């Protein structure tokens, strides 16, 4: 019961990878899984979404002002 | 938006040929000579928005400016039936009725006077333009007005409209400085023209005579076979297919690009209206084997055994009842037996499009082709004009009417750049024939 | 086509044929071969023959030599002695298998038959050789 | 204190530096994260389908809609997770723009 | 409750055990072809014992025929001078299947500078006005006003300005009464066959650029050679491309459109039934199913056409990039001249050409090998005399 039950989570999980492979997202596994997670808890994916542009846009910015 | 596109012609032949293809859109477009589309033509397939402006009384006025330095034709049109097709007030002729004399440099001087009033009109058709695609020059490039105030005039559009195409229909001679003219031209053509469709009055003549059976053809006839040639390059326009439907591709599909622009034209076919040419079904294999017959072709070109001419671009634009098949078939057929020769540095372009023909155009023939091709053999032409140029500059031949025009007051060195210009273009030719071409000048 | 009748196009084929010298033909599809059949049709006066879309190209097994040859020697004591026979030693074939075929619709499906086909095939065969 | 959190972690390894050190990327990143607290996401198939085709034809791809669909049976196989079109909708939203 | 696309094929249905014995199967399906005929005609068109028992095996299947293929000549009639059958197949020729020369290559050499600019600033409203524009002047002034009105196209849209090779599909519709000669399946198969010969269209276009440019540029501008050898380096891979492209357009665009067209146009001319003009569409989308290699069972003519697409953009773009960085340099000596660095510079900007070059040779030498390979490994003779062309292109 409980080892299928997991069984079928890590395959939704591993789609779910594969699924944003084909999509070519390029989002990474821990970032994926957290987003995920964060989905199913309850949040808008929306305000995830911007948040994240947000760091990567300060990340990128400190990174041309490095360069 | 519409997409206009602005005839520009200059000097007798030019002003000759846009009559004569505002002429032959009206026919095709079921327009009566006063510009009013007649009761037969109400269900038309084309829009004259294309290529005309339509008036508040359903009129369709061509897009066209008619310049010319000599009264004599101005008030020939104006007693013609097409007098009240064109726009009086989009004519303009200089009172200073002394032309420029068959001197090119005069002829760029009369337009550098005239430029106000000719980019006044330049920019009053492109405003009453939705999306004005580019402007066609009709001019010779022998003589003074159509060779000078034309190129004038290209210059000053590439100026303007740096984005829009430039197609030329350039008459290429049979006027001591016509290797002068010539040359200004073609130097013209090459740096400031997106596309030359290169009419040779030669090669037009040869038809005229040979298949026609035209004892001494008039100038009448070859600048109907002209105007001919310009609807068949309006064919693509008419009927809504998916590629390739703006002067922008034209040009780019047949001169071959902006600076490889010297035109060789093809027609088919090319038989009197006397010769019913019995009961032959014209097949598309026939037809591009005609296109590919060098009787067929409207440009005089050299058999120099020196150079391996080839192709660099053909489109044939197809007009009539054709099976697309039929037209697989051919170019297939054709590609396995070799019958065109194409350019070894680059990709063949060899393209046909099927259309439908104007409802209002008699067509003797269900099926009918263009083609324009890039093709380096029209080098041979600008070879014979660069040895006419240096023949008369080795000799100082007809400078002395240049001298009294401020252009060359001093020295001929627009000469030299326009000569140094075609030497790099024939060599650009030439290279076109080596794998190695799409290198070669860069 | 199988009597060469106006063979003009045959002499045509010729060109093609003959580009085609090591293998026997039937080891490429008769596709591409009735596709350069048809492109040089096309170019010789055909138009008035509405029943050349019944021919067909046939792969046979056999070149036009050794077929003839087991046709000759079989029900006799020749099929032992040129069961080694092979056409390297003799004309190579690279064309000769190249054959017509005349497949017609029901009830002409009935006047021409395999039996008579095959004789066609062979004859064809030896005059386009 | 999630959010917090989150956001924290985000900024110290996607970023070099932390946000809290540009307070107007820390507030921007706090009041985007605090909008709503349920996912706003096309919950439809049919909606689905159509942006996961659309963000191909931008990919000049016209053949992986098949592999997307098998992959969402795969998701959808336990039906235990209700927001794999919410973070679905998250990737679209984060390939959209550069494609 | 049938659909008005199928008042023709299951406006009535048929009955096995409900068939005497004394009526055929082909019997019970003409006496259902005329009765839907007659149903179609007065619905959509808007317009104008023992004997029969005995009669059944000598002139109740003539009566039978007769009957169905007059209501069906009446009902194609009808529909072909009141629902313009004819014009919307004619439209769907020239909008889903590149029939009479206008449309995608028109709007990508005009999108051409607007393409790289910003898609943000360019919308599918602008576009669709455009086409509407232009396509009166075209042959659609023989398509019906609300043909033209449901015709569009879909195009660039924000975006910061990058690739729009891929993206341009028309798509075309016909009306109600109009749709029972073309089903919906058709016209989805029309636009599947026009995403198609986009892709196609941009492949060539790709090509069609290449050829221009090393046409055009090389007689336009005179310089020094030293920078001329990278530029040989890159444009012997890049015509090898070129040559190998314009093979793969000419063959493509004659035995995937034209022959479905011409056979589809042929059928229709002659056809003088609904099942006729119904059997032509299907034909032509057989036709244009069967050649284009993209399925799944397919991958490896997909995976080589996808490589074939990357490398003819990925030269595209290399080009331009060179021709830019070019430009700027020459235009900087030409302001420094009419105002030794900057000749110094750009002849070491030429190595690094030359050698991106060589790489993008080589790379596009492998790909195309194995694409040659799998092309003539194949059971299919069509495979291999398009490797026999390429060879005979005189570039492989």
């Amino acid at each position: 019961a409980a080892a299928a039950n997991l069984n079928a989570v890590r395959e939704t999980m591993d789609v779910l990878l594969e699924i944003s492979r084909i999509l070519n997202t390029g989002l990474d596994m821990e970032t994926l899984s957290i987003c995920v997670r964060l989905c199913e808890q309850g949040i808008n994916p929306e305000a995830l979404s911007s948040v994240i542009k947000e760091l990567r846009k300060a990340t990128e910015a400190l990174k041309a002002a490095e360069n | 938006m519409p997409r206009e596109i602005i005839t520009l012609q200059l000097g007798q032949c030019g002003n000759q040929i846009g009559f004569e293809f505002w002429k032959q859109l009206c026919a095709e477009h079921g327009i009566s000579p006063e510009g009013i589309v007649e009761e037969f033509a109400t269900e038309g397939t084309d829009r004259k928005d294309v290529f005309f402006y339509q008036a508040d009384d359903e009129h369709y006025i061509p897009r066209a400016v008619l310049l010319d330095l000599e009264p004599r034709v101005i008030h020939s049109i104006l007693n013609s039936p097409y007098a009240k097709l064109y726009n009086p007030e989009n004519i303009y002729l200089s009172e200073h009725g002394g032309g420029a004399g068959n001197n090119w440099a005069s002829g760029f001087s009369q337009g550098e006077k005239i430029h106000e009033d000719i980019f006044d009109i330049i920019d009053r058709e492109a405003d009453g333009s939705d999306s004005l695609e580019g402007f066609v020059l009709c001019h010779s490039i022998a003589g003074g007005t159509g060779s000078g105030l034309g190129s004038y005039l290209l210059e000053r559009l590439n100026d303007r409209y740096p984005k829009k195409l430039v197609q030329t229909y350039s008459v290429f001679p049979n006027v001591v400085v016509q290797p002068y003219n010539s040359l200004l031209t073609l130097k013209r053509l090459t740096q400031n023209a997106d596309c030359v469709v290169v009419l040779d009055n030669t090669a037009l003549n040869r038809i005229a005579t040979d298949r026609l059976h035209i004892q001494n053809p008039s100038f009448s006839q070859i600048n109907q076979l002209v105007s001919t040639i310009m609807s068949a390059s309006t064919t693509t326009l008419r009927y809504p297919g998916y590629m390739n439907n703006d002067l922008i591709g034209l040009i780019a599909s047949l001169i071959p690009t902006p600076r490889l622009h010297f035109l060789m034209t093809g027609y088919t076919p090319l038989t009197t209206d006397q010769s019913v040419a019995s009961v032959r079904k014209t097949t598309v294999l026939d037809v591009m084997r005609r296109l590919l017959q060098p009787k067929n072709v409207m440009v005089s070109t050299g058999r120099d055994r020196q150079t391996n001419h080839c192709y660099i671009a053909i489109l044939n634009i197809i007009q009539g009842e054709v099976d697309p098949t039929q037209v697989h078939k051919s170019l297939q057929r054709i590609r396995e037996r070799k019958l065109a020769n194409f350019i070894p540095w680059g990709p063949a372009s060899i393209q046909v499009a099927l259309s439908r023909k104007s409802p209002y155009l008699p067509s003797a023939h269900r099926v009918s082709g263009l083609m324009m091709a890039n093709h380096t053999s029209i080098s041979s032409l600008f070879e014979s004009s660069c040895q006419q140029y240096d023949k008369l500059r080795k000799r100082e031949a007809f400078l002395e009417q240049f001298r009294k025009e401020d252009i060359f007051k001093e020295n001929f060195d627009e000469l030299d750049r326009s000569r140094e210009v075609v030497q790099e273009l024939i060599d650009e030719y030439h290279a076109a024939t080596r794998p190695d071409y799409i290198s070669w000048g860069t | 086509y199988f009597l060469m009748d106006q063979g003009d196009f045959f002499v045509h084929f010729m060109d093609l044929t003959e580009e085609e010298l090591k293998k026997p033909v039937d080891d490429i599809t008769p596709t591409r071969l009735e596709a350069l059949l048809e492109l040089a049709l096309r170019m010789s006066t055909a138009n008035t023959d509405p029943f050349k879309d019944d021919l067909k190209i046939d792969l046979m097994p056999h070149d036009l030599i050794t077929q003839l040859l087991r046709v000759l020697a079989i029900e006799t004591q020749q099929e032992k002695a040129m069961v080694h026979a092979d056409p390297t030693e003799l004309t190579l074939s690279g064309l000769e298998a190249f054959s017509f075929d005349y497949v017609v619709t029901w009830p002409l499906s009935l006047i021409i038959n395999r039996k008579a086909l095959t004789r066609y095939q062979m004859l064809f065969r030896h005059m386009f050789y | 204190k999630s959010p917090n959190v989150l956001l924290q972690n985000l900024c110290c390894r996607i970023l070099g530096k932390s946000e809290a050190d540009v307070a107007q990327q820390f507030q921007y990143a706090v009041r985007v994260i605090g909008s709503n607290f349920a996912p706003t996401v096309e919950r439809d198939e049919f909606l689905v389908a159509e942006k996961i085709k659309k963000e191909l034809t931008r990919q000049r791809r016209e053949a992986d809609a098949a592999l997307f669909s098998e992959l969402h049976r795969k998701l959808h196989s336990q039906g235990v997770l209700k927001n794999k079109w919410s973070i679905l909708y998250l990737l679209l939203s984060l390939s959209e723009d550069p494609r | 409750a049938v659909k008005a696309d199928r008042l023709w094929h299951d406006k009535y249905a048929l009955r096995k055990p409900m068939i005497p014995s004394f009526m055929t199967m082909d019997q019970c399906r003409k006496v259902l072809l005329i009765g839907k005929s007659i149903n179609f005609l007065h619905q959509v068109c808007h317009d104008q014992a023992a004997d029969l028992f005995t009669d059944l095996e000598n002139a109740f299947q003539g009566k039978i025929d007769a009957a169905y293929f007059e209501t069906s000549k009446y009902l194609l009639d009808v529909l072909n001078k009141k629902y313009s059958l004819l014009d919307h197949m004619q439209a769907m020729r020239r909008y889903l299947l590149l029939g009479q020369g206008d449309f995608i290559r028109h709007l990508m050499d005009l999108l051409k500078p607007e393409l790289v600019r910003p898609a943000t600033t360019l919308y599918q409203h602008n576009l669709t006005g455009i086409l509407e524009t232009a396509v009166r002047a075209t042959n659609a002034q023989f398509d019906s006003p609300e043909i033209l009105k449901r015709l569009d196209v879909r195009l660039l849209e924000v975006s910061p300005g990058d690739t729009g090779w891929d993206v341009f599909s028309l798509d075309y519709h016909v009306d109600g009464p109009i749709a029972t000669v073309f089903t919906r399946e058709c016209m989805s198969h029309y636009l599947r066959a026009f995403n198609f010969l986009w892709r196609a269209k941009r492949v060539e276009y790709i090509l069609t650029d290449i050829r221009k440019g090393h046409m055009c540029n090389a007689r336009l501008l005179r310089s020094m050679p030293e920078f001329s050898g990278v530029l040989h380096h890159c444009h012997i891979l890049a015509s090898e491309m070129v040559h190998f492209i314009h093979q793969m357009q000419y063959y493509v665009t004659f035995e995937v459109l034209e022959c479905s067209w011409d056979e589809l146009w042929n059928r229709v001319q002659r056809a003088q039934d609904l099942d006729h003009i119904i059997a032509a569409h299907e034909a032509f989308l057989g036709t244009v199913i069967s050649r284009c290699l993209l399925d799944s069972d397919s991958r490896a003519l997909l995976n080589q056409l996808r490589a074939v697409f990357d490398q003819i953009i990925e030269l595209q773009n290399t080009q331009d990039a060179i021709y830019r960085a070019a430009l700027e340099e020459l235009q900087r000596r030409l302001q420094f001249e009419e105002k030794k660095r900057r000749v110094q510079e750009f002849q070491e900007s030429i190595p690094k050409m030359c050698s991106q070059l060589r790489i993008l040779t080589h790379f596009y030498q492998g790909v195309v090998q194995q694409f040659l390979v799998s092309l003539t490994t194949s059971s299919d003779e069509s495979l291999r005399f398009l490797s026999f062309r390429l060879d005979f292109n005189e570039h492989y």
